[PDB]
């Protein structure tokens, strides 16, 4: 899909986990 | 952890003999990875140690505690000439003089490394799976006409040997993966074979967790956020542990998709079995879209949340 990019970016560290999980 | 590099003016012949010993099933012991690293260094840096030591690979390996101890010889034409007199290398030596010298050919090193690379996609699964996968890949590339492996490399015994060498060796896996990823797109068939293998290796051992994560996510133009069911009080611990494991994985950066294969630290708990409720939610949401999560079976205890996750996604 596209969000798949989100999970992968969370996993490679390209997306801060705090953006999605917080605190 | 001291890695011995072998330095001579007959590098190609020495390398091909290292490949000889490896393929013979001979256990090189604590010189194994050293030997392997030499191969890699001969291949990618043409045995230029100064060019290697400034490379990202050497950078990372040194950053991971590996120390390089070069053995300069020259005049040495034979791997046997190069092994320290030290007596704990006596049986090794005893086996190595039973070695036939396949006269060094061109590309055999690249041949070897690409062959090794074919075992990566399913390495973490086991020997049977890695080897079956390797064989199917072998026929794929064979019929492409891009490369032909020797048939005696295709016996189960030899491929079990190679599987073992990959298992035991961190450096081999790391070099093949790093080069698979970072090496451009030139005109070397072996680099493209390795590249293809590494491409098929992405998220090996971590695809279930990845897709579960994907399906407990929620797209909102206010950013992107976790599913509401994920934020209940019964699932306050799973989310905690999952976030922590995910952070540990994230530490490894661009090597994160290969972290299970390279056996990187911090991955203990990145295993969907530990997260039944999130798996239920993810499978629910998945079902509501038609597709499903491969390898995820929800036990009775969380079937309710499963439908709780299911219906609510269809009403959206």
């Amino acid at each position: 899909s596209y969000m798949q990019q989100v999970s992968e970016g969370l996993m490679t560290g390209k997306v801060p986990i705090d953006q999605v999980f917080g605190a | 952890k001291k890695v011995i590099l072998f330095d001579t003016n007959h590098q190609v012949s020495i390398c091909n003999q290292i490949i000889d010993a490896i393929n013979s099933g001979i256990d090189l012991g604590d010189l194994l990875e050293g030997g392997l690293l030499t191969l890699c260094v001969e291949h990618y840096y043409n045995s230029d140690k100064d060019k290697f030591n400034t490379s990202p690979i050497a950078k990372y390996l040194r950053d991971a505690g590996y120390e390089f101890d070069v053995i300069k010889n020259a005049d040495a034409t034979r791997f046997l000439d190069v092994i320290p007199n030290e007596p704990h290398y006596s049986p090794l030596i005893l086996a190595l003089k039973t070695l036939e010298s396949t006269e060094s050919q061109r590309g055999r090193i690249g041949l070897f490394l690409s062959f090794c690379s074919l075992f990566l996609p399913k390495l973490v699964v086991g020997d049977r799976a890695s080897i079956e996968k390797a064989l199917r890949q072998v026929t794929v590339h064979q019929e492409q006409g891009i490369v032909t492996y020797p048939n005696h490399w295709l016996t189960t015994g030899h491929m079990k040997v190679i599987f073992g060498i990959l298992r035991s060796s961190f450096i081999l896996k790391f070099v093949l993966i790093h080069q698979g990823v970072n090496l451009v797109t030139g005109h070397d068939a072996y680099d493209s074979i390795i590249s293809n293998s590494v491409g098929q290796t992405r998220f090996s051992g971590l695809l279930i967790v990845k897709t579960v994560l994907e399906f407990i996510l929620q797209k909102t133009d206010s950013g992107v956020t976790l599913h509401p069911l994920v934020r209940t009080s019964k699932v306050k611990n799973e989310v905690a542990s999952f976030k922590q494991a995910l952070s540990n994985l994230a530490r490894h950066g661009e090597y994160a998709p290969f972290a299970r294969v390279l056996n990187l630290s911090g991955i203990n708990n990145l295993e969907h079995g530990l997260y039944p409720q999130l798996s239920a939610i993810a499978l629910g949401v998945a079902t509501a879209h038609g597709s499903t999560l491969a390898g995820v079976n929800v036990g009775e205890q969380y079937q309710q949340l499963r439908e709780a996750a299911h219906d609510a996604e269809v009403k959206l």
